[PDB]
């Protein structure tokens, strides 16, 4: 699913780069003929919305984590029988030790 | 929209400036990251360092805690017959963030090299009071204040990517075993400061300000209540198999 | 909520102020694409920022309360600094077309 | 007793530990509430704000009617400050 | 199975499963390194920082399990990156105390403390290799004495509350119980501990007050069936002995059918999940019939 948004959030990127180069197009026209103080048309900016929109609803899709405030259902489903044995006192002094020794 | 601009201007100084100002400011975090050293840390200050921690602790959470032993700790901490926080006694340029110096030096080099330039214009209305801050090399009066110079277009854009350097960066959490050697290092290096007496005493004081109220006695809300939780959450315990 | 964890809301304020960046970002782009005045300009910052408001309460819906404890930094948030990153990229864009 | 039938019992047979004490020492009952010097010291705290002006002001002056980066800096935050301490007084009043 | 599981399976879930491990401290060295030489030679590019620790706890679970070819061999791969790093060090003295010679892991111990003054690390070693060498008395007089110094560790404290748990010695493990408490109290775990010392002790105030913490660890999580047997058979206690008021019988005599109904539902809807639950489901209810009578 994220490599779904993600590859929107590009395509619709793209449209607005493309829609940019479209209306720098229609400027550098304008610029040559005098007068004719016209704004650009309506369909390319229809598209730089839509491509707006578009990209706006992915890059808020990517990063979702909203995780849980209260900090109880974190330590919910573990159990005090991993919670008894501590990294930090280790004894190798087992049963299995010397059934494992000559496998 | 007037005052026609080459295409070749904007390729050597936009670009240019952008790409200076993002890699100045990489430069300067990742140099501060370098540059960062440890303290050295005796084992009494961070023998009072975790006492404080304890005494914080045992104030904030108080609540949880039969009576008996609340008064045995609250009276081993104060003990007036002797006492362990009254005898235990200890013996006695303007550098300030320093971020804008370099930015004021690369925005005083990036001017001095750009003499007589048109960078870009700003929509926004702006006086003509700004006019010497913006324009400060280009000799016209009858100009407006809208089109500035590559200074304030290297101030704005400062500012531009300060939110947008979070983006790229973060914070990290990880380092389990060294996670508590991190938090007695920040600890005691809030406990720097040579005034062990004064903050003896006032510690000293404020767990007598402190009450008790026992929170276990409040049990009967829960055994007028509803067990549904542990059917619906047992039904979603019951699919993963074992592997 | 007796018992609150930092890291959490921590995590919710950094992804929200991840969002309100990046769409405010991109409101700057789409704006310099166009090019309007600074008062229409400003209304159209203000209405992204509605919209992404907006989309934002859409997607927690039902069981907000764990996910959030109230709406106020929802609706009010991040105001001064996206709007001084978004004058940024509007500007950017108005010039390099137009004026160039 | 037989009605639980089973009955498992355990019975059980220098002062370094840390806070477990072998005299009790109960008898502590304090009842101290001094709420005039707590009053005193929050409504000089309100105080602060206002004293804070004078010397802006000051700065203010010093800083003279030059038109340049430094002075309009100072002046940008110098009203920053008050308004971003404005935008937080319900909480503030509240505790 | 181990083809088949070897088969399903990409890299980075395998190092996504061992993140989890570690974060969840299991014992699973049999596990731990019959994954850990897998990615070791499958995939052996890049991930550096990460298989570091990867190498360390593949050796930490060889030496539990039976391999200490493996143990050197990721010992020198440590030692090649890190010439000079403490935890090489105390990971080869603890290999070495597995092995022989505990006199020179030891005095490799003092060498590591007279380099380093604050090293918690190398003194819980000493710590635990006195517990197995001699008696637990000295190795807690060590202990209390370290925590003295530290006053930091809820690891400390918890060993300290297993050791005197072994000595029946529930009046310091209840304070050591207490302070661990202290620091977390959403932990429900440490209440439910905390109440069977308590229990365990015996008095008619002493099963009040863990009858009521049995209870408040029960509304934090309400996922352990422990806590509410432990709850219901100090409330049957309590009604036993006659050294108590009518009032205070009559309620906990509720509490206990009121436990009562909660364990006959709980293993109600167990029962439509298999077929062989009614067998258990009707065990559990004849169980509960006879408190009830022997109560009433």
């Amino acid at each position: 699913a994220p490599s779904l948004w993600k590859g929107l959030v590009g395509i619709g990127l793209f449209a607005l780069a493309h829609a940019a180069f479209s209306a720098a197009q229609h400027r550098s026209y304008m610029r040559l003929t005098e007068k004719e103080d016209e704004s650009l048309p309506i369909d390319i900016v229809l598209q730089t919305l839509l491509a707006f929109a578009v990209t706006c609803y992915g890059i808020v899709h990517i990063a979702g984590e909203f995780k849980d405030m209260d900090a109880t259902s974190e330590l919910k489903n573990k159990t005090f029988d991993t919670l008894r044995n501590h990294p930090s006192f280790y004894v190798f002094n087992h049963r299995g030790r010397v059934l494992f020794r000559p496998s | 929209p007037e005052l026609l601009l080459d295409s070749n201007i904007r390729l050597w100084v936009v670009l240019p400036i952008v790409i200076i100002t993002f890699f100045v400011g990489m430069i300067r975090h990742y140099v501060s990251i370098l540059l960062q050293s440890d303290k050295k840390l005796t084992q009494e200050q961070v023998s009072d360092s975790q006492v404080l921690i304890r005494s914080r602790v045992l104030r904030e959470n108080g609540k949880y805690i039969p009576k008996q032993s609340f008064l045995t700790r609250k009276y081993y901490f104060n003990n007036p017959e002797d006492g362990f926080f009254k005898k235990t006694k200890r013996k006695v340029m303007k550098g300030n963030v320093t971020n804008v110096l370099p930015m004021i030096l690369i925005g005083g080099w990036i001017n001095m090299t750009f003499s007589g330039f048109v960078t870009t214009k700003v929509p926004f209305p702006l006086t003509l009071r700004f006019k010497p801050m913006l324009q400060q090399g280009i000799e016209l009066l009858t100009l407006d204040a809208s089109w500035v110079s590559s200074a304030s277009w290297y101030f704005l854009n400062v500012f531009g990517l300060r939110s947008i350097y979070s983006l790229i960066l973060g914070q990290d959490n990880a380092a389990d075993q060294s996670r508590m050697m991190q938090e007695q290092m920040t600890g005691a290096a809030m406990a720097m400061p040579a005034d062990t007496n004064k903050a003896f005493k006032t510690e000293w004081e404020a767990l007598e300000l402190t009450d008790h109220q026992w929170a276990l006695d409040d049990v009967e809300e829960e055994l007028m209540a509803k067990d549904l939780h542990f059917e619906g959450m047992f039904k979603k315990e019951l699919q993963t198999s074992i592997f | 909520p007796p018992f609150i964890s930092e890291a959490a809301v921590r995590g919710n304020a950094a992804v929200l102020d991840y969002c309100r960046t990046s769409v405010s970002a991109l409101s700057g782009a789409t704006a310099g694409i166009l090019g309007l005045t600074g008062l229409y300009g400003f209304i159209f910052y203000l209405l992204a920022s509605v919209l992404l408001s907006l989309l934002l309460i859409l997607k927690a819906g039902r069981r907000w309360n764990k996910y959030f404890k109230s709406r106020r930094p929802l609706f009010t948030g991040g105001l001064i600094g996206g709007l001084f990153t978004y004058v940024l990229f509007w500007t950017f864009l108005y010039g390099m077309v137009h004026v160039y | 007793g037989r009605r639980f039938k089973w009955a498992i019992e355990l019975s059980g047979p220098s002062l370094y530990p840390v806070g477990y004490l072998d005299k009790q020492v109960p008898d502590t009952s304090v009842q101290e509430t001094d709420r005039i010097l707590v009053e005193k010291r929050c409504w000089d705290i309100a105080l602060g704000p206002l004293k804070q002006i004078p010397m802006n002001l000051f700065i203010m002056y010093m800083a003279g009617n030059t038109i340049s980066i430094f002075p309009t800096m100072m002046v940008c935050m110098m009203a920053w400050r008050p308004i971003q301490a404005l935008m937080a007084i319900s909480a503030t009043f509240k505790m | 199975a181990k083809v088949s599981e070897l088969y399903d399976v990409t890299w980075e879930e395998m190092r996504d499963k061992m993140r989890k491990w570690r974060e969840e401290n299991s014992r699973n060295s049999e596990q731990i390194v019959e994954v850990g030489e897998e990615l070791i030679n499958e995939y052996a590019s890049k991930l550096g920082d990460d298989i570091w620790i990867i190498y360390e706890q593949v050796m930490i679970a060889a030496l539990d399990y039976g391999r200490d070819d493996l143990a050197l061999f990721c010992l020198q791969e440590l030692r090649r990156q890190f010439p000079g790093s403490h935890r090489v060090k105390r990971l080869t003295g603890m290999r070495f105390e597995a092995m022989e010679r505990y006199d020179d892991a030891i005095q490799l111990y003092d060498r590591i403390l007279q380099e380093d003054p604050t090293n918690t690390a190398a003194r819980k070693r000493k710590i635990a290799i006195r517990k197995a060498q001699g008696k637990n008395v000295e190795a807690i007089r060590e202990l209390n004495e370290y925590l003295e110094q530290f006053v930091g560790d809820q690891e400390a404290w918890h060993e300290l509350a297993e050791l005197y748990i072994n000595e029946h010695d529930y009046a310091k493990a209840a304070f050591c119980l207490e302070e661990l408490m202290m620091t977390n109290p959403h932990n429900h775990l440490y209440c439910q501990q905390y109440a069977e010392v308590k229990y365990t002790q015996g008095g008619l105030e002493n099963l009040e007050l863990s009858r009521k913490y049995f209870a408040q660890a029960l509304k934090l999580n309400n996922r352990n069936m422990r806590a509410l047997f432990g709850l219901y058979m100090s409330a049957s206690h309590i009604a036993s002995n006659p050294k108590a008021s009518a009032k205070t019988k009559k309620d906990n005599m509720k509490y206990a059918s009121w436990a009562a109904s909660q364990i006959n539902r709980a293993y109600q809807f167990a029962g439509r999940s298999k077929k062989e639950t009614k067998y258990s489901l009707k065990a559990v209810e004849d169980m509960l019939e006879t408190l009830q009578i022997t109560q009433s």
